[PDB]
């Protein structure tokens, strides 16, 4: 999974 | 503009998950039980998971 500060 | 589903704040976007099904997220802090990581295989919230079959 990912986070939102490694999305954008 | 994804906010946490438990506490509704999208502060500390390093540590704010977001689901793989839709999109919702959530602090790994907030999570019960307690999740010390932002985990490397898909993580669905409890919406996503109401859909399964
Ligand atoms: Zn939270
Ligand atoms: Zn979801």
């Amino acid at each position: 999974a990912r986070t939102a500060a490694t999305a954008r | 503009k994804v906010t946490c589903l438990v506490c509704r704040k999208g502060d500390n976007d390093e540590f704010l998950l977001l689901c793989d099904g839709c999109d919702r997220g959530c602090h790994i802090y907030c999570h019960r039980p307690k999740m010390e990581a932002v985990p490397e295989g898909d993580w669905f919230c409890t919406v996503c998971l109401a859909q399964q079959v």
